[PDB]
DNA sequence: GGCCCTACGGCTGAAAGCCGTAGGGCCCTACGGCTGAAAGCCGTAG
């Protein structure tokens, strides 16, 4: 819900 | 004044009316669920509080073409129980209850149902908001069952942890096993609870719905409730991020 | 493979099958525990699941499903409805379910759904199930052999007489009223003391100790003929009335306030039946009808009358044309040894007491069997304390566990059970405080076994055990008479 | 009486509803490929015992335990949820085993909850494998009284094997099913090639996942949509039924297969409503000659002044005899919604399997060290056995025995209690050497476990070995056949 | 021949055979059983008419109520014959009318309520033996499997918990292949055919059992109950 | 969304329904993306 990570780092 | 069904009616069937005849002292509780409406029929003050229960979700009146909406028995019931009329025919002089309380679960589906309810009021009956007739009733979340003394009710985990700490520190005693009842909706409450927590005027916790700007409400309603999916998607993506920080 | 079958034989077979199944296993109470199968199986499913008073309430759906899947192969509809009637304090004089949530009201007001309500046994229901795990009642396999179910419950108070039972069967229909607990206890105490009395001696005693029905709804019984007819013959007809008080308005007017009503009189249908006889103008003396009942004052129906009207006349007309006065038609049917029977009061007392004594005798036998087992183990343990060093030696010098077992049988004069006990014994128990606790537990169990053999040998003590356990129960759980009796 | 602005209320409430539906009702977690209701029905079943070694339990008991302990919504839409998982025209790899009337590929509804029986399937046991070994985070339930798993170990790529489908707020997801063996070939790649990048992996998986594989058979027509969906998360895959022309002097059209999710009764009704309209001439009569023994069979006699190819293609056009599966690979990753390519789905599942096996090995290690630290104090009690027996007997209480035990040797309170609780049975000759041998075996195992935690190569190995065990035992032949257009 | 639906009852799964001789109406205890029947039937010949619950008792009920009960209407329509004087055996749409009620005790009761309808309202259907009863098993003792048709026949068969005894409380617990093979496959099933030998002895029995004289029903029950097991 | 139809006995008081166990049902709505031009299909929720 913030637009971080995507592949690497998972989704954030 | 207005006549209330008794034996002769001329009003909705699900409606359980009030004895009083004066709208300035009468109140209509629109209540999610027939279980919860039934247990509010019992807990009320039959003098002044009427009850229209709703099967689950209401028709979305902003996606739904005006014709299907009037054929919908629940919307037609909410309209007939208010006496006013809809759109340009509306008349606040014919209003049947000068407090309209929306009581829905404290769950996300009660938020959706109270959202389908405030969409209807705003599009068919805007004046009822403008004059401060439409309220929201805040249900409780916990019963605290002290042993020797009266129970307490708590409406937020903050209040629950405060009341548990304060009572224990006062020497009151509580079971670990069955001691604090978490409610998950109004259907889980008996009539005495519903009265002591959302219907008795002297311990009620209501919220008056107001209208600052009827034009940005018009576009808000259009976005959230209407048929434009992209506008929704964009709205949720823009605002979900900051839901935990709106009151700091 | 068509198989011709005459219609007279099929109608006869299939309809008697339905009728016996409804008569002995659905609609009629068994005389010992007061329970139709549905009540027995719901409350056993709860007990076995844990939904006791100690634990917290568990959603009804869990009791309804546990019942339907292990004991009661019928629809979740009626099982929920049965459980609910058991939780209502206006339906059972001594409710056996503790419900949380909207379980209904005296009116047409319905109960909430199965998903919103929670439910567990009441403490009296636990008396119904006291020591059911001590082989006190017969158990049989359920409909599919996967588990076992009680045939009857210990029923340590007299449920059938306390909570009543009402059931439409085929060809007959029971309708036993409830009674006050302290009274029934007096009757049972008599029937235990005078265990030898002929039927009519007993009947007169119980009839005078059991002054009459005690409905959960309070109200009034008028006259004694019906009640006597019921207990002597098992059929009677008991006039009941509600309670009215008279009020005088600030301005000379008078009113009639109804606060209690007869048993199983729906409040809504009664207010409707007055309004539909002033509307059809045959019940005059009334001018309006306002229902001031709220959950905080209880029932409160207010009937305001004309100034050219007399209070007591309108009251008598309400008695005659509404149910402010109605007759409980007693018919005292119940299942005894799998057959229906209309029973007199002394029979309902003797048959229940005979059940209690079956229960205490079975319970005392069970405890005696299990106690003999425990002393046979502690005696093989004292035989090894005395000879402890030789034992420990034998075991530290035995190849297997089986060689040490055979060696301990050869070395004392003991079973394979006593040996096996010895090997299963922890070292934490070889301290001095513990070796003493062993000899002492033997002393205690041989005292207890003595007492139990005594019990099994003197029926005087058996009856005395029933008396004293039921007096404990009545003192924790007895309540005052609700229903007032007059002449 | 506090005021509230209609704008603020409408916003706070609709956002809370929409995010709750997006994250916790409509959309599948990417690892185990389940919505909450599914995870909670499978988990209450597991916990209740309704496994395939044991007799089917009355299907009311699973609904009751699901709604009681974990999922506080209606029995109706939990019965339906459970029922769908046992229809084999709905799950390519069904997770519930149904005895009774569970519906039909048409409009025959399922028997009420009180009639049916239900337990878990072997694959669904593989969704729960070693969930009792700290292989997944648990959190407290709706009332804190018990705990539930956030996710299941999912020892097979359930999300892709079984698809998902769901309407949320502001979006919606439609992942088709796939052949378990093909999915396992692709996972095997991502394991043997763990360092490889996204271009390469997308290449390799797209090459081992030839496309959807539906429980209903049928056909996929065209390679493009399959490839769109896998490369960008969205794509329109056209499916076809199978027609079998048969020539009393009468020529017929026998439908034996249909596209996934096509209602058999609504299909017949659409033919009969477009021959009532009269915009599909050429048909003599429509007759469902279908039964449990012959399977789907909708025989369609055609007129002797009509041709077979022409009418078949008219049906492809105006009906769902061919129709288009519109994928939108959308799932919840790390708590947020994400559309994903086929390389991001396979990789995300794989990382989950590795997580699960390094967690299970952590658990196994801790428990091995527990049991060894105990066994060590027992063998120290054996080498000095005469001293210890004499000490206890001479003690007065058990705490005094215990203190003396910690004096004599150098043991903890855990170890002294484990010697105290030690039963005489174990002081036999074969049993003391059993204690010794046991300490040795457990230290061996402890070594193996340390070694696995050091070497990711070994962790990928355990995933490949255990998933091939599974896929050999439970995988099956591809159903939907693939053609081009 | 007779037309089959593609005015007949709303709930009727009909057959796709036009020759009543070779056709069969299976009449069933509600929708959940109707389901398994419709799935496992042979749709060429067998039709399925589900009824909701216990049908109205005709012998206790004035005729005008009986004809407004929707399930009765479904039955009269589904057969077509009409009733009483207007009865027209010519118009009979099925030449086996099979009563398949749940194998349990309440299914025997539904069976009696229905044979009462058919005797007071289309008695020649029984005279010409177009009325049958089907024997859906109540129990599958799995062990060489075996089937049992009442709570008693179960214990004689277990004397003579892992998917062993399986109770079929309705046809809804039954998946179509088992309902096909136990009750409906014409090549192995056992149908039971209702016959009428003394009409007057039959007529008096129905009044006794199904009618309003509860004083005459009670005495019948208590005089013939202990002696039912011995009618063979 | 509990509210509907049956059986079953006994009261009333005269034709139904009430009462408590049993058999069996009825289908509104929101939500996103379709096909097709309105609409209802599908799967989790009230
Ligand atoms: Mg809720
Ligand atoms: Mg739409």
């Amino acid at each position: 819900w913030t637009x971080t990570h995507x592949x690497f780092g998972x989704s954030x | 004044e207005l006549v209330r069904r008794k034996d002769i009616g001329g009003l909705p069937g699900k409606l359980a009316d009030c004895r009083s005849t004066d709208p300035r002292k009468s109140e209509l509780y629109v209540v999610e669920g027939d279980s919860a409406g039934g247990s509010a029929k019992s807990g009320r003050d039959s003098m002044f509080q009427a009850i229209l229960p709703l099967r689950g979700k209401i028709i979305n009146v902003e996606k739904a073409r005006i014709d299907r909406v009037l054929k919908n028995t629940e919307v037609q019931a909410i309209i007939t129980a208010l006496g006013t009329g809809i759109h340009d025919e509306f008349d606040i002089g014919k209003l049947r209850y000068h407090k309209i309380v929306l009581m829905a679960d404290a769950d996300v589906d009660g938020q959706h149902i109270s959202t389908l309810l405030l969409t209807l009021l705003f599009r068919f009956m805007r004046p009822l908001i403008e004059n401060g007739h439409v309220f929201l009733a805040q249900p409780p979340l916990y019963k605290l069952k002290w042993q020797r003394s009266d129970p307490e009710f708590a409406y937020s985990d903050r209040e629950r942890d405060g009341l548990l700490e304060a009572g224990l520190k006062a020497g009151k005693k509580i079971n670990k096993e069955d001691g604090i009842q978490r409610y998950k909706g109004l259907g889980e409450m008996d009539a005495k609870e519903l009265w002591e927590t959302t219907m008795d005027p002297s311990v009620r916790v209501l919220r008056q719905v107001t209208l600052d700007d009827a034009a940005a409400a018009d576009e808000l309603f259009s976005i959230l409730m209407g048929e434009d999916v992209d506008a929704r998607r964009s709205f949720i993506t823009r605002n979900a991020k900051d839901v935990r920080f709106l009151d700091v | 493979r068509i198989e011709p079958v005459d219609i007279e034989q099929e109608m006869q077979r299939s309809y008697i099958d339905y009728a016996m199944s409804v008569i002995v296993g659905r609609a009629l109470p068994e005389v010992r525990d007061g329970l139709k199968p549905v009540h027995r199986r719901v409350l056993y499913a709860m007990f076995d699941s844990g939904f006791r008073p100690d634990r917290s309430h568990a959603k009804s759906a869990r009791s309804v499903a546990e019942t339907m899947g292990n004991y009661h192969p019928h629809g979740d509809a009626s099982i929920y409805d049965s459980l609910v009637r058991m939780a209502q304090p206006w339906s059972l004089r001594y409710p056996l379910v503790d419900g949380q949530g909207n379980f209904g009201s005296p009116g047409n007001d319905p109960p909430a759904a199965m998903r919103f309500t929670e439910a567990r046994l009441t403490p009296l229901a636990m008396e119904m199930l006291r020591e059911i795990d001590e082989e006190t009642v017969d158990f049989i396999p359920n409909y599919d052999g996967r588990v076992q179910e009680p045939t009857v419950l210990p029923s340590r108070f007299p449920n059938l007489l306390a909570n009543g039972s009402g059931g439409i069967a085929v060809g007959m229909a029971t309708n036993i009223p409830p009674h006050n607990l302290r009274e029934l206890a007096d009757a049972v105490f008599w029937a235990l003391e005078n265990h030898d009395a002929d039927e009519e001696e007993t009947l007169a005693a119980v009839m005078g100790r059991v002054k009459g029905p005690d409905f959960p709804t309070a109200g009034l019984i008028v006259g004694s003929q019906g009640t006597a007819d019921a207990y002597k013959t098992g059929r009677g007809s008991i006039r009941m009335r509600g309670v009215v008080e008279v009020e005088e308005d600030s301005r000379g007017r008078t009113s009639l306030v109804i606060t209690e009503l007869p048993y199983q009189v729906n409040h809504d249908n009664f207010i409707t039946s007055i309004a539909e006889q002033v509307r059809d103008g045959k019940l005059a003396g009334i001018s309006n009808i306002e229902d001031q009942s709220s959950d905080r004052v209880g029932l409160r129906i207010v009937i305001e009358i004309k100034r050219d009207a007399v209070a007591k006349v309108v009251i008598n007309n309400l008695y005659k044309h509404t149910q402010l006065q109605t007759s409980f038609g007693a018919n005292m049917l119940a299942i005894v040894d799998g057959v229906p029977r209309t029973l007199r009061l002394d029979q309902l007392i003797r048959y229940y007491v005979d059940h209690q004594l079956d229960v205490i005798v079975r319970r005392t036998t069970y405890r005696l069997r299990k106690a003999n087992e425990r002393a046979h183990i502690l005696r093989g343990l004292v035989k090894a304390l005395d000879a402890l060093d030789e034992v420990i030696a034998l075991i530290r010098a035995s190849e297997t566990v089986d060689i040490a077992r055979a060696g301990l049988i050869e070395l004392l004069d003991i079973d394979e059970i006593q040996a096996q006990a010895i090997l299963d014994m922890q070292l934490r128990r070889l301290a001095a405080l513990e070796r003493q606790r062993i000899i002492d537990d033997l002393a205690k169990i041989e005292a207890e076994i003595a007492d139990l053999e005594d019990i099994l040998a003197k029926p005087e003590r058996q009856r005395g055990i029933v008396r004293d356990e039921l007096a404990e129960i009545v003192d924790r759980h007895g309540d005052d008479r609700r229903t007032r009796i007059i002449a």
